[PDB]
């Protein structure tokens, strides 16, 4: 929590709370200037609550006085905290104008709204004149700059507390908050700038949950020593596909190859295995003899044999979800002593007791529909629920990759948030590619958590490099863009 | 970079 | 009708008919200048009939006098309407020269022909000296500018009434006419400019038949909210293909994916279903067990089952046209309670009583050969027959998409005309793609009429973006260009 | 007068007054679009008087309805003329909003003001609510578009009738008016567009007073046949200078050379004659022996001798104004039988009876201070007084070039107005150059009126081509720019 | 745009 | 040039 | 301009 960090910085390091508040306010001014250019022609309406968010607001307003065309503060609170009171006092001593009554027409004489109503101190739903004013701002079409967090977003979860400000720019202090990272909060934040306001760097770095950055992924990418051969870069087996789903294995297999894996084999029911090599003859696609087009216990021994000569096994894409699949997946995972990447229909039939008894590592890659069925909760209770994800990973000794527009990656100790990607990934097949990518990076020597961190980043970044409209992106095009994502990352 | 991260 | 609009503007709004005629004529002059650059070196031959089209002509001629190198009017009528008479009178008072006899060699001393012989008042075939003169103009190689409509085109249908002027530029007043939109009229119109001549905007906007524009398609494209997943963008089932036609399902399925659909499944007779995933492994292609390579009543229950978990079903591409197909299609459509997109061989076996009893919506996508067999008329009687299309849509409670170089889209109340595209779409497979596009947009939440409007536009626009000669465009390349069309539309 | 032209076009040619008014209004709309780009986002406030200017205004307002964001008419008159009444009626029938009361705050909700209060029908000073409203518009900072003439400018003289609108753009009909050409009117007009509204071209061309254009000067420039020599291009004598003013002769002499004269001689009191060749040794500068540094009757015979071998004589720059100069100038001009260009101190001592008795032509080039002393009136009565200029030229059988920011050139029958130039010419010496230019073009074969027309244009155009700030332009730099003006004219 | 649509 | 002179 | 003049 930034709250712990503010407190320690004040009480133990000895930085006056007023100095942090001044630094906060001026970083808002500089952020606005970077975004709007010269501020001097603009008229500013600063909406201040009675808390420290409002106090930051008063610092902003005071620093604009005499330098812009107009500044007005609407003070919407009842009582003021001591720092808000101090900064209100300065704003007035410097000649600033404050009103306590809000007029619907007020928005008309201003170009920029600075939202300093509520920050991390929001508790409960917004109602009354707070709500009316936020709704009026959202209908106004003015430029909106939010202080710390858009008022109405819960900074720990990203949820909207009845209504919330939609900002063009949010300036936050020290570290991004969870509510800027998860949706709907991420959407209402608009462009996010993270300002250094003077916290010791040691405190800033000690936060246990963070955004996966380009620099983090660059330093995790495996080395490609020149004196190498395919064995240097590992082997993956993908157990995938069925009479119903002949394409999923292909997307997973190429996912492994495009991230640099040395050798990829699929095991796919015959004749569906032949589909893979008709499209990408660099893949090896082993025919598995099945009774009715689905993997079953009759195939257990062959798959365990194929697994002896690989570094990692991915299972699940396109398997189907029926009883013979369920028996195979669970007996296989119970006996397999290799890292496993478990996706799709392998999750849908997974007995989670099996994860507990496995000595080898696992990564699970559910979407929220699959996570919901796995833990027997509703989609809406698991979606963006990073605490549930953490508890699950810790209890089952795995890495959990919970896919969504912001993807959560956790082993129960460390939790990372991925924000690359766009809606071209909201289409069948995009998940099957990611499964291959993860197995691929594991085969090359990354830990399951590392492999997952790198893959979700690069997968999202590849989607963003599609040249035409994102809604037309398909999994095949995604594959082509992976090596461009890798180049641009370096 | 001293003041702002994106 | 523009006739209703002219009358109301004169009789109820009180705009003098002469003011509308002056505005018409000057908009022709400005349109010519925009197209030819400076007019002063050119010599103009203005051919005027005795109606109000000719009167517009006289306004044009009068306004060129003294500003261009030469103007001559050949007046070809017998009597003059009052406004034509007034403007003839002005043209002569201003010093203008009129002859009533037309010389074959006359064309030699002029660079531009202004065609003001007949407009919307054309009735019956053109013969006599009217015909001889139009034929002489068409052989002359001069620049031809038509006033309102090229003389000889029926403005309500686009048909040629024995002979018609071929224009480089047509300047029309208030709204485009149907005869500029349908062929052969569309071809004879050349470049079309629609001039505002002072009708109230309310009257202009009230026309019930119009051209699908870029702006209309932009505002209909569904939203892509960032916090979304494949389920946000719907599910399509395509029932398609046969032992004869293994490729059509693939073109339809990818058509759905390229417009942003979240999940696409094909149901295709085994082993032809495997063709789809060999080419595009992002598709799901379910094997259907058939007796002889064609869908039949034996497959009814499986297809209705597959349909329960989708938003829209497309049926028909590549099904074949035989009795077992006919029984399946009709029983299926009678029982299916989802929107249906009905194409190709599903149209060819369709019992139209089934459309009448369906509670769920449908879109039908015939070419004129298929529409002809459906309503038991000749191709030439249904081609460009927008009234027949309207009556059909209204009687069967569907959307009818009648494909041709200009495509008609109608639900019986509103009729839209599509003019994007080129002859690269005149090739097998292009229709199968469109069927997928329509189902795709329905799955994403557009109404059947909206889905159809957007799809025909984008399908035609994608063809136009092909980089090499249009006659080489094939359906696979068309698919690749869809997401570029979408980007350019935005 | 445009009044004569409107009347004839209506009464003799038969164009309905309403058609001219419609053409006027729409040309304002098109002019605004050319200047502002797309009009649809703008809000328009149209101020209409009760005359035909207001009627044009109503046409403008009506044509914006439904196409721009907002239109309001403030009608400020009492009664309406018939055409204003008709167009008010149309504006209201089309749904337009009119108010008759003007609010000081009204300007705030509009982006563009269309000024259709008074046109050529202005009589007397503007007072009352007319004045208050014009003053409010002038303080508003909105874009101002004036119909025909900015309200408050007298269109025959360019004078401000108490107060006048300052426009960004003026759209005038048929021909520019004198009030757009003379100051202060020229300044209040802003950018002037002259619209063709359908007057016969013969009537438009018959106006006896007009602006000197680039095309007119191009067609007057003398020919430079390749087989030519200095004698082809004439000889000038300049009688100029004194002990007081040794530089003026040089500026005049080089003025003649830079416009293409074959040979230039100065006659200048010794030793001041040597100044000219020290700076420009291409000049011939003949020493004249004087008693006290000024020309006198003692020099009459030598100057008449020098004059026998030239085509034109310029006299006056730098001569001084004393009695011996006065006697010399008058006796010389009485005996000289060559064209004379009479400037500066030769004007200041001129006995105008001498002009009357001369058989040879003359051009006089006063500034208003010199013209005032010549006709014994105040500066303010002669400044921009083109009727006085005409009467003077006609009575004295000369060409009069009355220099000012707009220069009037007249022989008493034809009057031309020059509008090239800038304030870099408002500096001593610029006049001395012009005198040389005129003599030069006369020597090359242009008539005195032609020589004057070309020279004032090119002199002003040369000033505009100065590369740095105009206030730094000096006569020497002006000379250097003449041949660039000539090149750009061609 | 005021006078012409294409 | 047809409509406007400058 | 808010922070620095030159
Ligand atoms: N080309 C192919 O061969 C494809 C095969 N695929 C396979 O299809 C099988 C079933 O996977 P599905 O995910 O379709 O269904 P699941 O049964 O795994 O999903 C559970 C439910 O969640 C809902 N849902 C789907 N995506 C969601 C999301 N992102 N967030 C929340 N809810 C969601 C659906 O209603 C679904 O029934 C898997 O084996 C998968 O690998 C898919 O990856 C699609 C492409
Ligand atoms: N690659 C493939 O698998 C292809 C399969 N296709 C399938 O072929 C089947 C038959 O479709 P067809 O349209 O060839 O024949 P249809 O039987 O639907 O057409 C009726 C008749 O109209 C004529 N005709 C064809 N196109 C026409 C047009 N644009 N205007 C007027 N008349 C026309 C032909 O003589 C044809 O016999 C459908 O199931 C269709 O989906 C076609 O789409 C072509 C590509
Ligand atoms: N470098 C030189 O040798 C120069 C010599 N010059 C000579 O100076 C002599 C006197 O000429 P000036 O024009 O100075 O004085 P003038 O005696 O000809 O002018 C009459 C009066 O009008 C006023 N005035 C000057 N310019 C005016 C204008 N543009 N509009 C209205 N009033 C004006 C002055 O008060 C001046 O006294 C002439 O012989 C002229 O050629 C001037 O051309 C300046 C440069
Ligand atoms: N540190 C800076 O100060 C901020 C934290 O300051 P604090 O004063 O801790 O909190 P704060 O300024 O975010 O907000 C607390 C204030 O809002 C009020 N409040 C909270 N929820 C409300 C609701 N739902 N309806 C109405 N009023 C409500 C509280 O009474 C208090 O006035 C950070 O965001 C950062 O800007
Ligand atoms: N409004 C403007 O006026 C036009 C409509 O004006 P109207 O006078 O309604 O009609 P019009 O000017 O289009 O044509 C009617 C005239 O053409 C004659 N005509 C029609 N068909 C003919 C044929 N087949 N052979 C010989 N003559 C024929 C009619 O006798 C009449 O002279 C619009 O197009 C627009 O330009
Ligand atoms: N032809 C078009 O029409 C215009 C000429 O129209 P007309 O009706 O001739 O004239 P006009 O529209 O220029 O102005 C005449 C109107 O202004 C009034 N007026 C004139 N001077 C006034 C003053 N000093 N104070 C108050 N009211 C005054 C007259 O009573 C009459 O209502 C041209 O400028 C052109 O726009
Ligand atoms: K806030
Ligand atoms: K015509
Ligand atoms: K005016």
């Amino acid at each position: 929590h930034m709250k712990e960090i503010d407190e320690l910085t004040i009480k133990e390091y000895g930085v006056d709370s007023r100095i942090l508040m001044e630094r906060a306010g001026i970083s808002v001014v500089l952020a606005m200037e970077e975004e709007l250019g010269n501020l001097s022609d603009y008229r500013f309406l600063v909406l201040c609550g009675g808390g420290n968010n409002g106090g930051d607001g008063f610092v902003v307003a005071r620093n604009l006085l005499g330098v812009v065309k107009d500044v007005l503060v609407v003070f919407l609170g009842k009582k003021k905290t001591p720092d808000c009171e101090y900064n209100y006092g300065l704003y007035k001593k410097f000649g600033g104008k404050v009103v306590e009554q809000f007029e619907p027409s007020i928005l008309n004489e201003f170009d920029v709204v600075v939202d300093a109503i509520f920050g991390t101190g929001l508790r409960g739903e917004i109602t009354g004149e707070y709500a009316e004013i936020i709704n009026l701002v959202n209908k106004s079409g003015k430029v909106v700059v939010s202080v710390d967090v858009p008022s109405g977003i819960d900074s720990n979860t990203g949820k909207v507390l009845r209504t919330a400000v939609k900002a063009d720019l949010t300036v936050t202090f020290g570290v991004p908050k969870i509510g800027h990272i998860l949706f709907p909060g991420r959407d209402l934040t608009g462009k996010l700038k993270v300002a250094n306001i003077g916290h010791p760097v040691h405190l800033i770095n000690s936060i246990n949950r963070y955004v996966i950055t380009r620099e983090m992924v660059r330093s995790l990418l495996p080395e490609r020593p020149r004196d190498s051969h395919k064995g240097t870069y590992g082997k993956v087996l993908i157990i995938a596909g069925s009479r119903l789903y002949s394409g999923a294995p292909v997307l997973s297999g190429m996912g492994s190859l495009k991230v640099g894996t040395g050798l990829v084999k699929l095991a796919v029911p015959f004749p569906q295995n032949l589909i893979a090599t008709s499209r990408f003859p660099e893949l090896i696609s082993v025919p598995i003899d099945t009774e009715k087009g689905f993997f079953s216990l009759q195939n257990l021994q062959e798959c365990l044999e194929l697994s002896k000569d690989v570094d990692v096994v991915a299972i699940g894409p396109g398997l189907g979800n029926n009883e013979h699949v369920r028996e195979f997946v669970n007996e296989f995972l119970k006996t397999l002593e290799k890292p496993a990447v478990i996706d799709a229909d392998a999750i849908n039939v997974l007995d989670t007791s099996v994860l507990k008894e496995r000595k080898s590592p696992a990564v699970l890659t559910p979407h929220p529909g699959e996570m919901a069925r796995l833990v027997k909760k509703t989609v809406g209770d698991v979606k963006y629920n990073y605490e549930l994800a953490e508890e699950f990973a810790k209890e089952n000794d795995c890495v959990l990759v919970l896919k969504s527009a912001t993807t959560i990656v956790t082993d129960g100790e460390k939790t990372l948030f991925n924000i690359t990607g766009n809606t071209g990934l909201s289409k069948g097949g995009s998940g099957d590619v990611l499964t291959g990518m993860i197995a691929g990076f594991i085969a090359q020597g990354l830990s399951p958590l590392e492999a997952s961190t790198v893959s979700v980043y690069l997968h999202g970044f590849a989607a963003e490099l599609f040249e035409q409209d994102e809604r037309g992106l398909t999994a095949s095009e995604l594959l082509r863009l992976i090596p461009e994502a890798i180049r641009r990352l370096k | 970079a001293w003041l702002f991260e994106a």
